[PDB]
């Protein structure tokens, strides 16, 4: 028995609804779960056969299908109910679906940019890497430009996204150039650009090295 | 109710791996033991299961010959041998007490490869409110787990996914406190990484 599960993934507003769907490769008799998995932590079930609701699970998370077609809803979205969600047949053995990692929508939300230099500890090393993190912001979407002595720095770059904060629907997002000690000491000059949605000019932060 | 799973594990492609998966605090032979594959990225497989008493296995078809499901009632302890390691074998392997709360293991991360250990070179990153950090440094394999001040300090900090370049892995982290409480308090990064035994901390001066 294979599930089919859509959408991958998705987005959907504050206080809006979302619709995920499982097909079944033959009729599973209502023999359905749902579980909701965030990072870290438990894959805790929310709804069995079909659509008994586990216990304490609000009014607003409903499951519904029969045969081979099986859907599962959330209106009223909260910024809690962000995680991947799965489907699970247990008719005949296990199965679980692909998965939708879920987002909800915010409030546009300006990064606070830090950019910090090699530490004395890396310089004992033959590499120096400046790190650059772009704290609780939302659209995830964002460019880092790397700039030394204005000129940009494209190859050597390492970065990381964090899973959407649960709390405040925000992302965090950092970013790590690494040179040599010998190329790092040949400029001056170091700067984080962040190219987000909510400005239209770049949130620039530098340090100066022979300062 | 407990569901102690061993350790985070790295072994050579073509060789085998034993997971353990100990229970406690209730009767193990009152339910089954489900193995689970864990990602990366998205996705949770079912392996199989196992019960203890009965002895019944049940496998996924492609898991079969894959992996081998054990139980030990004397010590309350369900096993996972899995054989002939490929790379598509690495990821995070999760036994689940099976659910007529809901328990699950912790994880064990498995890595495929004929890389060897390195420990993470943990570097202080240094500059109303202000925010500090850790850079650890390429280290293989996975995981590594970051905490601030033992545990203290938590709703400011970020800690950013690994990123894989160059066969080496490297996470940053970050925590931001009020400029009221550092340098005049310490904030310390407490870096474990389970595969090399170490557990680093630095200071932010
Ligand atoms: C989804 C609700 C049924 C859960 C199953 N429980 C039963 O089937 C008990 C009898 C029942 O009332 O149908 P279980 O937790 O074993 O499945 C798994 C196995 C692997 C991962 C997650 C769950
Ligand atoms: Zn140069
Ligand atoms: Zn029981
Ligand atoms: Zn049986």
């Amino acid at each position: 028995i294979e599930l089919t599960q859509s959408p991958s993934s998705l987005s959907a507003s504050l206080g809006g609804k979302v619709t995920i769907t499982c097909k079944a490769s033959q009729d599973i008799k209502k023999y359905i779960g749902w579980y909701q998995h965030k990072p870290g932590k438990q894959p805790r079930l929310l709804i069995h056969y079909t659509s008994t609701l586990l216990p304490g699970i609000p009014s607003r998370f409903r499951g519904s299908g029969s045969g081979r077609d099986y859907s599962f809803s959330i209106s009223n979205l909260e910024p809690e109910d962000i995680a991947t969600y799965y489907c699970l047949q247990y008719y005949n053995l296990r199965t679980f679906g692909g998965g939708t990692k879920l987002e909800i929508k915010r409030a546009d939300a300006a990064p606070t940019v830090s950019i910090f230099p090699p530490s004395s500890e890396q310089l004992t090393s033959g590499g120096a890497s400046v790190v650059c993190f772009l704290n609780n912001f939302y659209s995830k979407d964002i460019n880092v430009k790397w700039k030394i002595d204005g000129s940009e720095r494209q190859n050597g770059v390492l970065n990381s996204w964090t899973d959407q904060d649960s709390k405040d629907s925000t992302y965090s997002m950092s970013s790590t150039l690494t040179l040599t000690k010998d190329e790092y000491e040949r400029h001056n000059s170091y700067t984080c650009e962040a190219t987000h949605k909510t400005s239209t000019s770049p949130i620039v932060k530098s340090f100066n090295r022979n300062e | 109710v407990q569901l102690q799973e061993s350790d985070a594990e790295l072994v050579k492609p073509g060789a085998s791996v034993k997971i353990s998966c100990k229970a406690s605090g209730y009767t193990f032979t009152d339910h089954v033991i489900h193995w689970v594959k864990q990602k990366p990225e998205q996705g949770l497989e079912w392996i199989g299961y196992i019960s203890p008493g009965n002895g019944d296995i049940k496998y996924n078809e492609k898991f079969k010959g894959k992996a081998t499901l054990t139980a030990d009632k004397s010590s309350s302890t369900a096993y996972m041998q899995l054989n002939s390691l490929t790379s598509e074998d690495s990821a995070v392997y999760l036994c689940k007490r099976g659910y007529y709360v809901d328990y699950w293991g912790q994880g064990t991360t498995l890595t495929v490869s004929s890389a060897k250990t390195t420990p993470p070179s943990v570097y202080p990153l240094a500059p109303s409110m202000v925010t500090l950090g850790c850079l650890v440094k390429g280290y293989f394999p996975e995981p590594v787990t970051v905490t601030w001040n033992s545990g203290s300090l938590s709703s400011g900090v970020h800690t950013f996914p690994a990123v894989l370049q160059s066969d080496l892995y490297t996470l940053s982290s970050s925590v931001t406190v009020p400029s009221s409480t550092w340098p005049s308090e310490t904030v310390t990064c407490n870096v474990a990484h389970p595969a090399s035994s170490t557990k680093v901390d630095k200071k932010i001066e």
